[PDB]
């Protein structure tokens, strides 16, 4: 407790909610549910799934644009989470459906029944779970069925990650709101992609 | 005024010195001051996780008093802000740290030494985890003895050439 | 004056004409005239006017490209320009025409009846509005009909942004030249997009 | 040589030291050099205005005198060059301060004290403007006060150690 | 040798060499070879000649990633060295032919009679020979016909630049591995585009 | 523990200090160990060659003992780790050297000085290379009689307060 002669170890924790109306905040609830407040109101869900809900692959972005129904903060993050997955070419993996500017995005990622390998390091499901860890990070460390990886070949057991919009109810039970993962994406982004 | 970091923007310091935390920065303990000595700290030092904080929070006041106008949803300001608040650096630090299992700071909790002889208290740095706990006191013993000797010096370097003239 | 003992406080004014040969400087010479010099002979006129002078679509940039007849410092400024106008997919709104090579650009805002309004921040031209802020910063403060907004909910009362190819005359009666407009967009350019 | 800032390119100096401003470079006033003491902040302070318009002009200098051959049409050099020249964090500031209505750097007009007694002057600090001019001496009167004990500590402390013994 | 009073000038030179398990790391053989080493084991070799060897300009890029049968160590290499190409729109200019996942990749630069010339500044063979002088920067030096010129109006005696994958040989004869080229390509990489 | 540059991820420090370089890390010559007041230099110090090259070596070091598991060709963490590891700065300023005819870095050789009467050295820096080959001693004549006072008044310094009480 004392140091030296009479210095007190002292400690404080911060409250970062207060800083909801300026930058989004992540937060966890359990392994399969994250969240990001993104104003005073509402934010996105983001939800580890073996439930698809989007059937098809259209993923209507261009019309989503054009319609312009959308609210803007929500876009700018989809926005940067899709920009930062490295190496995405793979576009048969994402669906979106924004029915009203409702936003609904799916990635479907190819968790194949990898008992013991360190095969799927590049793949898509990696990529995706890349952009994922960091928008969630402090919390998306229980998402992962490994330890400490170079999150450059994790794995999780669930085959969907499904973005959604949705109210803020604080549901912030396993980790507290942080606008450092959102912050530490933008700062990089588009920094992972192939032409040669 | 004093501070030369983001809190420089409208002068700040809010009292005479310390930049104060209020109770709704800090979670419990309501109001906790520093010195204008430790907080000015961060005029000059660039990669510390306490100071960025600082930043982050006097933006997110000052961008509520000031400019409150935008139809009251300028979220989107920071997405330009950011380069001008916070060392992303040592967010990669700490992403780097998580990989290989290296105690890293998530930036919620900090400790500091308070000379409970003075009042006179450190810049506070960052209370690392590792395998989703806090580490133990134990742990950070260089760093928590370094800390206090470096208060010590700071003390006897200002007492030998300002009190003695 | 003095200050505590002998302490004068004195001043200096830079003359940043002389660094007319490595950098762009930007200066104003009323609200609706700003220039760039580009070099010790030439520069680039930014009018803010009512009257359009290109009628027509086409914006010719590949053939500009392939034909190769524009000077590069020029070019180099307007893709620099072009690239930091966050969410520009509203290429109707863009017009150019390198007839021989001269450099002629034509941004058609909406500058809509906006009486009373907040909702011309989502819009093309307020993206529009903000390069140039920024481009012209020192000066471009007296272009917009508003004090100090985000810059991200800006309008004017002109409704054409153009930027010529000019020969430089010193026109710089209201605010002096400065190389930090230009410096300040090279640093960050292409940071505001959506793909999702 | 003295400077580890963009000078140190070519050692610099202009003279044994303060890194003279010519008559082309200041509008009026003829010339204005500084000490060395002065200037060799900018060798660790990267967030200072005034530091980074030094830069600049010491690169166009540069610039001119060698590699002057590639059809002395080089505009295009500033293009990478600026990564290392300025701090465009300070630009951000600027920025975000003009949107707030909070008094910002423009980049012309420098203050510094000089003092009477020796000639010896501090390092320049950017004359803040706000709604179109430029602030009051009335302004930043806990800045110019700051300013002028710093240069009092620093003349003491060089004393104390160096001139006794 | 002894500065003031006892203070000795002493050095140290250090050796680079070990850092290859964590980065590539380029050195110089002779003026026309230059490597890459990517790895413990394997590396690139970059051959300045007089000698095309692809005949086509199919250059299959996207066919290599739907197959996906190329390292992707090296791909990441290339893909890095080809954004930083400067304004780089003449693809007809490149060729590459990944047979088996194979690396082969030639640029065919314009280097005209230039006898007596500053006109091919604005040119691709500038452009190639900018990133490739950063690629082997340290060694590059002794490749180019000229000496201290801005990279931005260079030249050499050679007609292509070839990039194959090799074995690693030790073949650093001239200058000494070193990681710094290729880290100091990637902090900036895709800064000179033209849209405006 | 002592450092706070990348080898502060896992305290590092090797022995008491110094933060000594194996045989490995150096072109012959063995071992060398620094004091830890000159390592800790680069605690502050961002824009310094001999410091970057301390960064990417001991992070190669802690990506070899841990996370060696993910098929032990982990060669593209560099491609994000790099923006925490070094400054890019410094490459560019080396770069434009070059196009300038000015000696340059290329990150090979350093020089220190060497107390011999005490073993304490200072921070090394970077010898300079111009027109294929390093430049000569009676250069850098100014540079390396400036870190031989500079060490002088650190030992001044260090007693005038510390040994006299
Ligand atoms: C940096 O790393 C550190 C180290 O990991 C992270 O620190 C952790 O952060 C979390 C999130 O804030 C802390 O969780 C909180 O713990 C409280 C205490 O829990 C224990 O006691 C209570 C007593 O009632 C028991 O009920 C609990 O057991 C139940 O909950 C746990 C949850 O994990 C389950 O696993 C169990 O099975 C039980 O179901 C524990 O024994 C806990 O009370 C608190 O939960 C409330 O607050 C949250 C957030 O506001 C609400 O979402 C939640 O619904 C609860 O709210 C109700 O109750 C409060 C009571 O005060 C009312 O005020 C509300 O209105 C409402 O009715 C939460 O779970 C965790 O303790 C802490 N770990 C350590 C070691 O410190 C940092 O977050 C991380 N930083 C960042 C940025 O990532
Ligand atoms: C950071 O912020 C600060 C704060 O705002 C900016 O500071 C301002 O910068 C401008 C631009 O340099 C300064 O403007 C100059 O003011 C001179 C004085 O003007 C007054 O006196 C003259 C006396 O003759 C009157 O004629 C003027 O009235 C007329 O002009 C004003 C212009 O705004 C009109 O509004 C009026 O209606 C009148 O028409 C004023 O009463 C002024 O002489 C000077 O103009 C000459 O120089 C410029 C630039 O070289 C020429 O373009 C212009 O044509 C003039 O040149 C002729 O005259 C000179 C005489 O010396 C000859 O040498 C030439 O060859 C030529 O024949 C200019 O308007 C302004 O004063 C200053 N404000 C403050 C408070 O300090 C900084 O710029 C800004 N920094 C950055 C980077 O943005
Ligand atoms: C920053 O700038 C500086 C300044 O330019 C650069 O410094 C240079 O770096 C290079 C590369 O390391 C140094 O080159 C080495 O020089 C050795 C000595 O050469 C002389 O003596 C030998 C005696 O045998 C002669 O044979 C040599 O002549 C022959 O080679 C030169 C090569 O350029 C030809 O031009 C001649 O025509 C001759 O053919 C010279 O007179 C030299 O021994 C060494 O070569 C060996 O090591 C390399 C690298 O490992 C092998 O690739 C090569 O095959 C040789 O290896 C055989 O021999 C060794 C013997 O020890 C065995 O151990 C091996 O197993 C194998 O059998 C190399 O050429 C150069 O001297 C140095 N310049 C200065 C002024 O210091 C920095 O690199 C640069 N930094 C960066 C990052 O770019
Ligand atoms: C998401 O982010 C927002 C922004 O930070 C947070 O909202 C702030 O919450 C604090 C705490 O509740 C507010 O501060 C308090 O405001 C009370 C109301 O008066 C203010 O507001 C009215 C307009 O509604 C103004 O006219 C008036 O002048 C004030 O500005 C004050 O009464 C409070 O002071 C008194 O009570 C407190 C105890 O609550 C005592 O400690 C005080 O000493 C005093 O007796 C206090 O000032 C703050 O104003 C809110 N900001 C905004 C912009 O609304 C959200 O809380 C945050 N979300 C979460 C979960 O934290
Ligand atoms: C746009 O940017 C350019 C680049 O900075 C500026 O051009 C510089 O302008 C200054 C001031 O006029 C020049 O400096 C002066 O040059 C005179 C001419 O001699 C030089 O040039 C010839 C070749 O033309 C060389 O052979 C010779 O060796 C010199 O290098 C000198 O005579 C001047 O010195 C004398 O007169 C001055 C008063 O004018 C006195 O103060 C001196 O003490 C001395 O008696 C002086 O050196 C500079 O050379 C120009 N640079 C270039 C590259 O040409 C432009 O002015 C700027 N645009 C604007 C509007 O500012
Ligand atoms: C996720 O976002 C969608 C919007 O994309 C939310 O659902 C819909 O939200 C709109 C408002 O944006 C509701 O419109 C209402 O229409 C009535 C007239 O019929 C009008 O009186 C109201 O004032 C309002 O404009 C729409 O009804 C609502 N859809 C449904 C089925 O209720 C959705 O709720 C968001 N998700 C979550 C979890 O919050
Ligand atoms: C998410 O991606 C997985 C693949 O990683 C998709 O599963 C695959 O679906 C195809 C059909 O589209 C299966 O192929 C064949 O389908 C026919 C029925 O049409 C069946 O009779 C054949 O025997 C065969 O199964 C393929 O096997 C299956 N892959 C795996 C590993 O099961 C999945 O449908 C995608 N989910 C969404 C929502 O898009
Ligand atoms: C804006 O740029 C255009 C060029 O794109 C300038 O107009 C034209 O400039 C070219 C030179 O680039 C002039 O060419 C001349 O042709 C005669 C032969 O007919 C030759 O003897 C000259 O040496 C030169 O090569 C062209 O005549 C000129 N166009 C006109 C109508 O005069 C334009 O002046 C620039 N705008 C401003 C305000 O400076
Ligand atoms: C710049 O953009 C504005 C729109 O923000 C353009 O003005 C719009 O022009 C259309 C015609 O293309 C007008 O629609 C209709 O035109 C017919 C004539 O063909 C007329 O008989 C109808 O009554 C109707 O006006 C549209 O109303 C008009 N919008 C506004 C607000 O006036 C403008 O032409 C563009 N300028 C350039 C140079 O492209
Ligand atoms: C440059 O890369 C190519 C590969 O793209 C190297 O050539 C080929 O490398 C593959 C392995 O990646 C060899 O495959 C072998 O096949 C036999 C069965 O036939 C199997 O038993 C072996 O274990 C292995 O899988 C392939 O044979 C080889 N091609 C030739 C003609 O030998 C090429 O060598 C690399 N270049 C340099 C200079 O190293
Ligand atoms: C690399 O690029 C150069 C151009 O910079 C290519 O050389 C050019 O090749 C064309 C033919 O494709 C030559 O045009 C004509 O070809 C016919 C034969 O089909 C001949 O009868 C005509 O007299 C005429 O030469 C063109 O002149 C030639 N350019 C030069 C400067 O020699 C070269 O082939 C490209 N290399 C590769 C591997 O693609
Ligand atoms: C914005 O933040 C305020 C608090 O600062 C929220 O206020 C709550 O509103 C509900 C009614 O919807 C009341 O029952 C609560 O008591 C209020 N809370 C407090 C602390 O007073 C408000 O709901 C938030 N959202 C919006 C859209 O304004």
């Amino acid at each position: 407790l004392i140091y030296k002669g009479s210095y007190e170890l002292q400690t404080l924790e911060l409250n970062m909610e207060t800083l909801n109306m300026t930058m989004p905040l992540s937060c966890t609830k359990n392994s399969s549910h994250h969240y990001i407040r993104v104003g005073n109101e509402t934010g996105l869900e983001l939800t580890l799934t073996n439930t698809s809900i989007i059937n098809h692959k259209f993923c209507n972005l261009s019309d989503a644009h054009k319609r312009n129904l959308y609210d803007h903060a929500l876009m700018s993050i989809l926005s940067t989470f899709h920009l930062s997955i490295p190496n995405f070419n793979q576009y048969e993996a994402m669906s979106c459906d924004f029915n009203g500017g409702k936003i609904s995005v799916q990635y479907n990622l190819s968790h194949a029944y990898a008992v013991d390998a360190a095969e799927h390091c590049g793949t898509v499901a990696n990529g995706v779970l890349q952009t994922f860890m960091r928008m969630a990070w402090g919390g998306s460390y229980i998402a992962l069925d490994s330890g400490c990886g170079n999150w450059d070949c994790i794995m999780t057991s669930y085959q969907y990650l499904i973005i959604q919009n949705t109210t803020w109810e604080d549901h912030c039970q396993f980790s507290r709101p942080s606008p450092i993962g959102y912050l530490g994406l933008l700062s990089q982004r588009t920094r992972d992609i192939y032409i040669s | 005024g004093t501070f030369t970091w983001t809190l420089s923007d409208s002068e700040g310091n809010e009292t005479p010195g310390g930049y104060c935390l209020t109770r709704w920065m800090l979670i419990e303990a309501e109001l906790k001051c520093f010195g204008n000595t430790a907080v000015a700290k961060c005029n000059e030092k660039h990669d510390e996780e306490f100071c960025d904080m600082l930043r982050l929070f006097d933006f997110n006041k000052q961008a509520i008093q000031r400019l409150k106008s935008p139809a009251q949803m300028s979220i989107q300001l920071i997405n330009k802000a950011v380069n001008a608040l916070i060392n992303d650096q040592l967010i990669m630090k700490n992403h780097l740290r998580d990989m290989m299992c290296i105690p890293y700071c998530n930036y919620s909790k900090y400790w500091y030494l308070n000379h409970t002889s003075s009042g006179r208290t450190s810049l506070p740095k960052c209370w690392l985890v590792s395998n989703g706990s806090y580490l133990n006191e134990t742990h950070f013993s260089d760093d928590i003895e370094q800390q206090a000797d470096n208060m010590i010096t700071e003390m006897l370097q200002k007492e030998y050439i300002d009190r003695q003239g």
